[PDB]
RNA sequence: GCUAAACCUAGCCCCAAACCCACUCCACCUUACUACCACAACCUUAGCCAAACCAUUUACCCAAAUAAAGUAUAGGCGAUA
RNA sequence: GCUACCUAAGAACAGCUAAAAGAGCACACCCGUCUAUGUAGCAAAAUAGUGGGAAGAUUUAUAGGUAGAGGCGACAAACCUA
RNA sequence: CCUCCGCAUAAGCCUGCGUCAGAUCACUGAACUGACAAUUAACAGCCCAAUAUCUACAAUCAACCAACAAGUCAUUAUUACCCUCACUGUCAACCCAACACAGGCAUGCUCAUAAGGAAAGGUUAAAAAAAGUAAAAGGAACUCGGCAAAUCUUACCCC
């Protein structure tokens, strides 16, 4: 029996809890004709391409927003291929699953025939990001290992169950987006699109207006830990034999209008109680607030295109292994 | 092999456990791919007043004198609502056996938002 | 706020709380229509406080401070509901002359007994309703004998009751 | 409101309302350690989480973020002198996560 | 070995000896009627 | 012999109560007490209409009552159509002559060693292995999983040549786009409704392959005919339709030109997958449809021989076998068989790899064949790249 | 000296008299006790048993107690009716 | 709801030899040859060992059907709630 | 020291070794009585506007080959169509066999365990009884019969 960790979550204040499970310190901040191609993809989905069957408001995220994000990634990567030779050779996946399975902490079974025995907590995270870019050579770290930070890991008083989280038993999976035999094992960038259930106007409908940023943050931490976690395992590292270099990846999370950016460094897989006992080393996640790409779209133009948001997409793509 | 216990949604196989419920009044419908559509209008809205500057409290002073219990009937309601208007209009020639609707009577309940029979409101 | 699920902290665990008398039906009839509606929420909040207080005593394995309060509150609201009900009922008589708010009919079930069948609301008319037409609102002949036996049974029980009444009076005469 | 016939709705109908609501609530101390925002309630069976949200924010002005329910089964094990089962009644449990922290 | 002839299921129990099964035929109706006259508390499964 | 046995049909309603016949009186029915009883007569109810509209419970008009209903029958060719005669039928309808093999212009593109990508063979084999083995968690991926992913990766691979060729910056590939194109052949009304993703969109139209001399030479050739098969077989025969020529885009769309149509057969079952001949037919009609739609947009609704032809090309695949088509629409006057004919170059049954082993074959504890693709040939990728690099 | 023993009253039976209950709110013929969507009922009782077997046959409520009278009559003219 | 038979929609069968099969050896599974124990027993038919089949006329979960003047039956007068 | 068992789902059951207080093969206690707690949906159940119209080509790594018993899975046209996450299952040592019964019991993962368990209340070393291990010389002489233990053979006959 393992907990099923959902990257995209409706749990209140789920960022705090996810930090506990992954032993992650969250840090605020980071460690041309592209505008033309960017806005053209927006206009393609929203306006230019005409729809036989009328678009329902529940279906809009899957039929408008999702193919847009498909399009933007594929164009930008091709266009920036002359700038960055890594992205030329890089493999990109559409809706490929990513799995990670780790153990953190212990419990004593409260009831039953096994009551009062020691058991460990298992956590399984299964995620299907909209887009991801894989590379043959690892990206360079942001900060070294043993990079001490004066910020404490959040601790949860009660059971992990009290945040709505549920135990189920199935196949334990480690997976980077492809099997082991594929040479492109290392991770560049992930693009996520939030479900229509976790939309901001719905979250304004419930009193939880302060949780919009939690959703973005929670998605990043979990999915990135999972992705880097998995990559480290493909290099033979695990709980007992911890990592000898940092493993880094970066993520772009959107709702189709608002964009967030995150960088993750995995420093440790020593999460098991025995391994964790004496280890000051921590995983680090950087991130920033969601910013609107565009104010609105009326007919044939986008109002108030914010360029800096588009460039932050460029700056992430421009990162190359040294 | 039990007959005497109350039958509940806890009790059947998988399909059975889905179908039955407790007493709760449903608030929408289901569509393709088991998507639940909520209707805002099907959801009861609590019509709750303003309580500021309100003198009445939930208990009563014992100092209050006792009075004889007399329930409400249609006869006395007519006497203290409609009857004074009728008799006042009987003094002059304004009263009429036709178009007595002026006194508050209605021929039909069909148009009304709050229909008395059959009742169409909650409490 | 959430705080008003509990009473004034000053009277927490006081063994005794001095409380007023329950509202009378007469008192509530004098009260306005709108004012009854307002009073009714005042009584609502009060009930919930006392109900949570009941449960907390039960948990701590302690006696409640003044348990009779709950009874008073309940009675008041019973009274209020009755008063309001009366007004609606009166108005129905004056407007439609219908004694019952919900429509229904005397019907004959399959067990051959007479029932007051209450109607439900439907979108479609009755002849088109498959589920409704499944119901049998009549008794076939085989039922009549059972009706006989049932009647006979009722009579027996009654006869037995009568006898015992008489017998009891007799012994009560010999002793006095 | 409970134990009353709810009037049917057809498209473009009037908004359904209650004026006096049969539902009565207890706020109860949880038996298990909880998050600080979470509060527990015993609730009528026929009540929904939608209803409880509206109930709390309507009457008590309590801003709520999240509500989850479950149906607790009372034991039918106990027996009397006549060897007949005594049923402890089933009740509904609502957990409410408050908003604004 | 015998004795475990009863291999229980809710679906089968209800479809064989339920209220709806009872009322379905006139014979079954009379079965209900009998139990009502005797004063059974379980009229059917 | 009529179909549908008597028992299965809805039972004939029981004969009417004899009381109804007698002209003097009206029967006593159980209408009054709102339920059936056996002893009173069966009432006859007036037909019922729900006064208000409810979306979930909606009944459509009879077919004559629809506004778009026409006596003249249009025949629609869509994605799920499967031609009986295959390419033979396709050609007839689109009024075309076929030529075996690709044009010489496109084959000259892969002539120079420069135009070849670095580590071509390594990359292509990696694509096959990623798509067909390494893709998902489970051991043997299914066709609907591997078929689009292999094409996606082959497009990516060609798209890496942006370094060498600046012209590739002037294209996009669009998903879930639709075209409609209508014409006549011997006064049969035909309409192609194109659905499916992977349309290659460019700012510039392709230049014409064939010369005007070639186009004039087509006149002497006669369209091949098949008997007693009608050329309209296996098309959705429709009475309710509207005539519209649509490119699938609003006016002033950047990248409005159809460079290439990519077509997939992501069907797991053999009967669900189209036959090779049938698929080539589908791409001919689709390529034609896309070319004719564009022609109608900027040259109007007149039937004429165009001064400058339109070129569209297409690739159809199952994930393993590839078909490549180049199409040239040079005429719009299609009503008569005789005259100028459209042009089609086709290469078929060009398969990228013969077989694939997900799991190693062991016979008597020794590996007969190791894991991987079997019988790979790169010349088919060259052709794929050749069609991509056309117009760049 | 243990185990025990002892009890009078719950109630019930047969009569007479008299023609009986069908019931706040909610739910209940679908898997009853589940708010909310296009078929239909009337149709000879048989048998045990008696006849010392068994085969035709063998009392069963029909609308005033008594008497007519176990009479007329019926019946393997016998049991019996 | 056992069992006999059927109907609908499923599920299971490792390893080794085989010209490749209602094949052979042999798990799980299904059955029950022979022996001993047990005989108010662990058990109103079991246990230990030894055996028969184990890709098929195979085994098995779920739902439905056939009813006693009868059903069902690779006929044993077999089975239809010990 | 043992493990052909375990963990999970389903099916079945219905609070049936959580806490606290009294109380009684074994504790003067607990799998007894009473009082108090608990199982939170993302898993699973619970679905779908209409009328026509479409649907020849198995599965087996589907490729080559090879069949026979011939096979689980597709639409299009037009009309109608804009609101959102409600309700229910979620515990345990547990079910069918009158029992805390050497019996019965579907699927997935682990094929020997990281999980789960304990054959001996204390002693003595009688007979008879059950299950083993070894046995000089002999090797069926036993017996209805090589039944059983062994050992791990050959040629036939009847059906
Ligand atoms: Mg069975
Ligand atoms: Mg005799
Ligand atoms: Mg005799
Ligand atoms: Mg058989
Ligand atoms: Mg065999
Ligand atoms: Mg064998
Ligand atoms: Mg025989
Ligand atoms: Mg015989
Ligand atoms: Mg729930
Ligand atoms: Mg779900
Ligand atoms: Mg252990
Ligand atoms: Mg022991
Ligand atoms: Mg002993
Ligand atoms: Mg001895
Ligand atoms: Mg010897
Ligand atoms: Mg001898
Ligand atoms: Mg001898
Ligand atoms: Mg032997």
């Amino acid at each position: 029996m393992k907990y099923m960790v959902y990257p995209q979550t409706f749990a209140l204040n789920a960022d705090r809890w996810y930090q506990y499970f992954t032993k992650t310190v969250f840090l605020s901040g980071l460690p041309a004709a592209l505008r033309a191609v960017a806005c053209d993809c927006l206009l393609q989905e929203h306006f230019y391409l005409r729809r036989r069957r009328r678009v329902h408001r529940y279906e809009e995220s899957e039929v408008i927003s999702l193919p847009f994000l498909d399009q933007l990634v594929s164009t930008l990567v091709g266009l920036l291929s002359p700038h960055n030779p890594a992205l030329a050779a890089a493999a990109l996946d559409y809706r490929c699953p990513v799995h990670f399975y780790w153990v953190r902490g212990e419990e004593i079974i409260p009831r039953g025939h096994r009551r009062g025995r020691i058991d460990d907590l298992r956590y399984q995270i299964d995620d299907k990001p909209n887009n991801q870019i894989r590379i043959s050579k690892q990206l360079a770290e942001f900060v070294p290992l043993d990079y001490s930070v004066p910020i404490e890991i959040p601790t949860i008083k009660c059971k992990p169950d009290k945040l709505p989280l549920f135990k189920r038993q199935y196949e334990n999976h480690i997976f980077v987006g492809s099997k082991t035999a594929d040479p492109c094992c290392y991770g560049h960038t992930q693009f996520h699109l939030l479900p229509d259930k976790l939309r901001r106007e719905r979250l304004l409908r419930q009193n939880c207006a302060d949780q919009i940023e939690v959703v973005f943050r929670a998605n990043a931490i979990a999915s990135l830990f999972a992705w880097t976690g998995a990559q480290a395992m493909y290099q033979g590292f695990w709980s007992e034999a911890d990592v000898t270099r940092p493993f880094v990846s970066q993520a772009v999370i959107t709702d189709g209008k608002y964009f967030s950016f995150f960088c993750y460094q995995l420093n440790t897989l020593a999460l098991t109680t025995q391994a964790d006992q004496n280890n000051p080393r921590k995983n680090i996640c950087w991130g920033t607030q969601s910013k609107p790409l565009y104010e609105t779209i009326e007919d044939n133009d986008v109002k108030g295109f914010n360029d800096d948001v588009l460039l932050q997409i460029v700056h992430f793509l421009l990162n190359r292994p040294k | 092999a039990d007959r005497m216990s109350k039958w509940t949604s806890k009790r059947g196989p998988r399909s059975f456990r889905g179908r039955k419920g407790r007493g709760a009044k449903g608030i929408g419908f289901l569509t393709s791919g088991w998507r639940f559509v909520q209707i805002k209008e099907m959801v009861p809205e609590f019509v709750v007043p303003d309580l500021t500057g309100f003198k009445l409290k939930p208990y009563v002073s014992y100092l209050a004198p006792e009075s004889e219990e007399t329930p409400l009937t249609a006869a006395q309601l007519f006497s203290e609502a409609v009857a004074p208007a009728i008799e006042k209009d009987f003094k002059d020639g304004t009263f009429d056996p036709d178009n007595l609707e002026k006194y508050g009577f209605e021929p039909t309940q069909e148009g009304k938002l709050f229909q008395l029979y059959p009742r169409n409101f909650l409490r | 706020g959430l705080e008003e699920f509990f009473d004034d902290p000053k009277n927490w665990g006081q063994e005794k709380v001095k409380s007023g008398a329950a509202w009378t039906c007469q008192q509530l009839r004098n009260k306005s229509n709108e004012d009854l509606h307002k009073l009714w929420y005042v009584l609502l909040k009060e009930r919930n406080m006392l109900l949570t207080l009941e449960q907390e005593a039960k948990r701590q394995r302690l006696p409640m401070p003044s348990p009779e309060r709950l009874d008073k509150v309940v009675d008041s609201m019973d009274a209020l509901d009755k008063v309001v009900q009366e007004r609606e009922d009166a108005l129905r008589l004056l407007q439609t002359g219908q004694e019952r708010a919900r429509p229904g009919a005397w019907r004959r079930d399959i067990f051959g007994r007479i029932i007051w069948h209450k109607f439900k609301q439907w979108v479609i008319p009755w002849h088109l309703n498959k589920r409704y037409n499944r119901k049998r609102f009549f008794a076939l002949p085989y039922v009549d004998h059972f009706l006989r036996l049932e009647r006979e049974k009722r009579a027996r029980i009654k006869a037995r009751k009568e006898n015992l009444e008489r017998k009891k009076a007799k012994i009560l005469l010999k002793k006095f | 409101a409970r134990n009353v016939v709810y009037p049917l709705y057809r498209l473009g109908g009037p908004q359904l309302r209650v004026f006096r609501t049969n539902f009565f609530i207890q706020l109860v101390r949880p038996g298990v350690a909880q998050p600080e925002d979470t509060v527990q309630f015993r609730i009528p069976m026929e009540m929904t989480r939608v209803d409880l949200r509206n109930y709390l924010e309507g009457i008590y002005n309590v801003p709520v973020a999240a509500v989850r329910t479950r149906v607790q089964h009372g034991s039918n094990k106990r027996r009397d002198h006549r060897n007949v089962r005594i049923k402890k009644p089933d009740y509904k449990v609502a957990y409410v996560q408050l908003a604004h922290g | 070995a015998r004795g475990n002839e009863y291999q229980p299921s809710n679906i089968k129990r209800k479809n064989k000896h339920g209220w709806v099964r009872r009322l379905s035929t006139p014979a079954g109706v009379q079965v209900i009627l009998r139990r009502m006259l005797k004063g059974r508390k379980s009229l059917s499964h | 012999y009529e179909w549908g046995v008597r028992s299965t049909r809805k039972s004939e309603p029981p004969p009417l109560d004899r009381v109804y016949e007698i002209p003097g009186l009206e029967p006593i029915t159980f209408a009054g007490k709102m339920h059936f009883v056996p002893w009173l007569a069966r009432p006859i109810f007036p037909p019922w209409d729900r006064g208000y509209k409810d979306p979930r419970f909606y009944r459509s008009p009879p077919l004559h009552e629809h506004p778009l209903y026409k006596d003249q029958a249009c025949y629609i060719f869509h994605h799920r159509c499967r031609l009986l005669e295959g390419v033979k039928q396709a050609l007839w309808l689109t009024k075309t002559k076929l030529i075996e093999g690709l044009p010489e212009k496109v084959l000259s593109l892969v002539d120079d060693p420069r135009n070849h990508i670095e580590n071509q063979d390594e990359c292509v084999l990696n694509v096959i292995s990623h798509a067909r083995l390494w893709q998902t968690t489970e051991e043997i991926p299914k066709r609907e999983t591997y078929c689009p992913v292999i094409v996606d990766n082959l497009i990516q691979l060609c798209k890496s040549q942006i370094l060498k060729h600046p012209s590739l910056a002037r294209r996009i590939c669009v998903q879930n786009s639709t075209f409609s194109a209508t014409w006549n052949r011997e006064s049969l009304l035909l309409q192609v409704r194109g659905s499916g993703g992977a349309r290659l969109s460019t700012k510039d139209p392709l230049p014409t392959i064939a010369s005007r001399e070639e186009i004039e030479a087509t006149k002497n050739h006669v369209l091949e005919t098949f008997y007693p098969i009608s050329p309209i077989i296996d098309l959705h025969e429709c009475n309710i339709y509207d005539v519209k020529n649509d490119t699938g885009f609003q006016e002033g769309y950047p990248y409005p030109y159809p460079h290439t149509l990519y077509l997939l057969d992501k069907a797991n079952l053999r009967p669900h997958r189209l036959q090779p001949d049938q698929l080539r037919a589908k791409m001919i009609l689709f390529a034609f449809g896309s070319a004719l739609a564009q022609a109608r947009l900027l040259y109007g609704n007149d039937a004429k021989v165009l001064e400058q032809p339109v070129v569209v090309q297409s690739v159809g695949t199952d994930g393993r076998v590839f078909h490549f088509l180049v199409f040239q629409l040079n005429t719009t006057d299609l009503d008569c068989n005789e005259g100028v004919k459209n042009l089609a170059w086709v290469d078929s049954d060009q398969l990228l790899y013969q077989h694939f082993w997900c799991l190693p074959v062991i016979k008597k504890r020794v590996v007969v064949e190791p894991v991987g693709p079997v019988g790979f040939k790169p010349e088919t990728f060259r052709k794929f790249l050749a069609l991509y690099l056309h117009g760049a």
